[PDB]
């Protein structure tokens, strides 16, 4: 047992073991120990997978690179390909032109909602909805709690929301529940009434046929969804409004199109996504449900991202940074290219170093593997019964700030937003109305809609917590909609104002490029911050590193045993039932864990 | 009672998954509420843990000989199997356990049907498509990376109606699906046809829809129904926003030389 980062890590207790973790992106275990009432007071996260892309792409083109690491993740699809296409145009000074800059956020804004809201109601909703208690819903007071929670929502009928019920009560009375088998209902952990319960089934299904037409957005300018097409220098997406102007990739047809999914975007952010998040929050709330905050009370960080004019960080529209100790206050500049700044550490993870005491900045990364367990190991080599934390138990790397474990995500960059507006940044004006607002639902709106005690919790309350984390999220695809739909007017004008231009094509050619060079490319990725470092040798991939967001969350302890997002969040938390992980879930899940991106 | 399919996930990235759930004809929400019965899938599965294990028994106990087993993603050899751990062990066992009792086996993607991008060069993992490691077994290969949403719903949808795997061509493909090569129906043929190409990105010709030839396109090697079905309810597809088609439903695509190469011998085309 030790003590870091105000955390009393005890491995004493009883010891559970979640593998496989269910419903996230990849592979991970994950073990803990809970005390003599539950309550976890260890946690141990173990990244259950590995496919080396860093060691794949040496010796290759810069410019195949982007498909290469667009297949690091099909569920965050295309926000390496950005990483990408970044650090190989950083590394060889290319400019590209506005319109490919406006496409690739639009791009960038649509993977944020799509991932956003999918992962809310199919892979969180869950957690905290029981599907077997909306069949004991009545149809009439679902619609009426529908009217007080979203007033504009028009799928608000009792009729409708019996046939909904009807629907899940013909599967269920099947005998085959399918993704519902074996679930944790009825756990006294669930704390909603049956009729949310339905309201929230109804908005899965309604979420689950509306996400295929959003990333239409991605076919358009990208051919396909997953995985759409990028290009160093530019989009390969030419436009033409008249000249074989049906055959080109890009008419204006084609841009009424966009929009027209993008307002659809809007509405659902609006009237579903935003409310549910905010009621079923303001229940558990009341419930006082208010663990899992972790890392968020203290260190958070991100790249900063969506300049309102390019290649000006300063108008970032989620500034970036990094806070530490809760100072809201200060936000410090974060650089991915001061060697001091971002570090991987590989102490507890199956890598090796020369020297693993230290942590190498991504441009000096290494990345050799050396799966080997703990001698305190229960099970062998191939059938592992409880992993050793107290050697390398992780295919996941330790990413650092300045030594610091941070939290990355949503949440990071709306405390960040928030404290950025409150020294007085403009940029951030959007993010911090959004928590204000959802702040005074929470506390105040929906308590006295639903007859409930108004609470007067702080935002320095409310949002280190599973709850305020899953708000976050919610609050930053409403965000991501309403700048895009900006984007899409700044893109039209400037090609009606006459500039169509799509690639800058001047250093295409390697034998325009220098011999040597490094680059790096940051995005604000659906669940935080990305980077992808490069060095280039004639014409070559000399070396090529990426720090993706869950590696940062997920990550397992560093040299100086202090711990991640994920060990942090579920420490402190009480269980109802310790073989029952629904706690566990909610909490990870709540970062929206993808495994295969910490990984890579 | 509807067909049980236990989908497991290896070495992958989850775009197969993803793009199942894009399909228009059928709904994926249809397939899940009323063709199938999704039994065990990591992505959406409400239980975790020992509870998500103990479906796989059952599930493989009741409907032994008459479950659908998909796989998305591969195993790797090396790391002694376990750089991808299930379970406590290597998914190479769970995926033998599972395969035994399958009436048939579903490779999704190019990573289960070939190998993808963790099999490209240097293949540090040694992944390894299904085929290589389950050899006694009806195995339908659906390769492409992903693979179209509505070729892997046009599969299922297949298979739960004449409870027979499609006919395949000589590399376990539907013909159904992958008979023609994208350049057979691409809509720029006509401009390869009278050679005109783009040469580089946005210029003139790029802005007419010529011809990616020589900016790579690898549509006359590779078969798909990328040209005709289309992607995302035939909204668009590489070839018709601009890019060449990378080859990705091909076997070995990444080590064919660089995207943005030219197929040599442009006449045999
Ligand atoms: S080379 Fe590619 S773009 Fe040209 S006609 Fe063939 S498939 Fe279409
Ligand atoms: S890259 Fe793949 S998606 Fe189709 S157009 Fe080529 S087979
Ligand atoms: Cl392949
Ligand atoms: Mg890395
Ligand atoms: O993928």
């Amino acid at each position: 047992a030790y003590a870091t980062q105000g955390f009393n890590l005890d491995d004493r207790g009883r010891r559970i073991v979640v593998d496989p973790v269910t419903r996230i992106e990849g592979h991970m275990r994950c073990e803990v120990n809970v005390d003599a009432n539950n309550v976890i007071r260890n946690a141990v996260s173990t990244g259950t997978m590995w496919r080396g892309l860093e060691v794949i792409l040496k010796g290759r083109d810069p410019r195949d690179a982007w498909a290469f690491v667009e297949r690091i993740c099909g569920v965050c699809t295309g926000c390496h390909a950005l990483a990408s296409v970044r650090a190989v145009e950083n590394a060889l000074d290319i400019r590209i032109p506005k319109n490919a800059h406006l496409i690739r956020e639009i791009m960038a804004k649509t993977l944020q909602v799509h991932d956003h809201a999918v992962h809310f109601y199919h892979l969180h909703a869950l957690d905290w909805v029981d599907v077997m208690s909306a069949l004991k819903a009545d149809p009439k007071r679902t619609s009426e709690l529908q009217q007080l929670v979203s007033p504009a929502h028009p799928l608000s009928s009792a009729g409708y929301f019996r046939d909904i019920q009807n629907r899940l009560k013909r599967f269920v009375e099947s005998g085959q529940l399918g993704p519902f088998m074996n679930g944790y209902w009825g756990s006294k952990a669930y704390v909603l009434p049956p009729e949310a319960n339905l309201m929230a089934v109804t908005h899965y299904l309604e979420a689950l046929d509306l996400q295929k037409e959003w990333v239409k957005i991605h076919t358009i300018f990208g051919g396909k969804n997953p995985h759409p097409n990028y290009l160093v220098g530019g989009v390969p997406c030419a436009i033409n409004l008249d000249g074989g102007a049906a055959s080109a990739p890009v008419n204006m047809e084609r841009l009424s199109f966009v929009k027209a999914r993008i307002d659809e975007i809007i509405e659902f952010n609006k009237n579903v996504y935003v409310p549910d998040v905010l009621a079923i929050g303001t229940l558990y709330k009341q419930a006082g449900w208010l663990y899992g905050g972790g890392l968020a009370a203290t260190n958070v960080l991100d790249y900063g991202e969506y300049p309102n004019v390019a290649y000006n960080k300063s108008t970032d529209q989620l500034p970036g940074g990094a806070i530490l100790n809760g100072n809201w206050d200060e936000v410090f500049p974060v650089d991915p290219r001061d060697s001091q700044q971002v570090q991987e550490f590989v102490s507890h993870s199956w890598y090796k170093y020369a020297d693993e005491s230290v942590g190498l900045h991504p441009w000096d990364g290494v990345t050799e593997p050396n799966y080997v367990l703990g001698a305190n190991t229960k099970g062998t080599r191939t059938r592992i019964e409880q992993i050793d934390e107290s050697a390398k138990y992780s295919w996941i790397k330790s990413p650092r700030w300045r030594g610091h474990a941070m939290e990355v995500g949503p949440l990071s960059r709306y405390i960040l937003a928030y404290a950025h507006a409150r020294s007085g940044n403009k940029y951030a004006e959007r993010p911090k109305e959004q928590l204000e607002y959802s702040a005074q639902m929470i506390n105040s709106a929906i308590p006295k809609a639903l007859g409930l005690p108004e609470t007067q919790y702080t935002l320095k309350q409310l949002l280190p917590s599973t709850i305020g984390r899953t708000l976050a999220r919610a609050l930053e695809s409403q965000y991501c909609g309403e700048m895009m739909h900006s984007d899409w007017h700044d893109l039209v004008a400037n090609i009606r104002a006459g500039d169509t231009a799509t690639a800058n094509v001047d250093k295409w050619d390697p034998a325009t490029w220098p011999l040597q060079a490094k680059g790096v490319g940051t995005v604000a990725a659906p669940r935080g911050a990305l980077g992808h470092w490069i060095r280039i040798k004639d014409g070559r991939i000399e070396n090529y590193q990426c720090v993706v967001p869950t590696t940062w969350n997920g990550s397992p302890r560093d040299y100086k045993g202090q711990i991640g997002a994920f060990e942090a969040s579920l420490m402190n938390t009480p269980m109802v039932n310790p073989e029952q992980p629904v706690e566990i879930l909610r909490t990870l899940h709540s970062f929206d864990p993808c495994l295969a991106c910490s990984t890579h | 009672p509807r067909t049980p399919v236990l989908w497991l996930h290896g070495l992958e990235c989850t775009c197969c998954s993803e793009s199942f759930i894009r399909s228009a004809h059928p709904l994926a929400k249809d397939v899940v509420l009323s063709m199938i019965s999704l039994d065990y899938d990591d992505t959406l599965m409400a239980a975790a843990g020992h509870q998500a294990e103990a479906i796989l028994e059952e599930i493989m106990t009741k409907y032994k000989g008459n479950y659908i087993l998909a796989v998305e993603g591969n195993p790797p050899l090396n790391q002694d199997g376990m750089s991808c751990i299930i379970g406590g062990r290597p998914f190479i066992e769970q995926l033998k356990y599972v395969a035994k009792d399958a009436k048939a086996i579903i490779s999704w993607g190019s990573c289960a049907s070939w190998g993808c991008v963790q099999a490209a060069k240097p293949n540090p993992t040694q992944a390894t498509p299904v085929h290589k490691v389950i050899t006694d077994k009806p195995i339908i290969k659906v390769p492409g990376c992903p693979p179209i949403a509505e070729v892997m719903t046009g599969v299922i949808t297949y298979m739960l109606t004449f409870d027979r795997i499609p006919e395949l061509d000589r590399q376990g493909r539907p013909k159904m699906f992958y008979s023609q090569r994208i350049h057979d129906k691409c809509y720029r043929r006509p401009h390869f046809d009278a050679g005109q190409f783009v040469e580089e990105w946005d210029d003139e010709s790029a802005r007419k829809g010529f011809c990616l030839y020589k900016m790579g396109c690898k549509g006359p090697t590779t078969y798909n129904a990328c040209s005709t079905t289309r992607w995302n309810e035939g909204t668009s597809f590489p070839i018709q926003s601009g890019h060449g088609c990378i080859g990705c439903s091909e076997d070995g695509f990444w080590d064919k030389g660089s995207f943005y190469d030219r197929l040599t011998g442009i006449s045999q085309f």
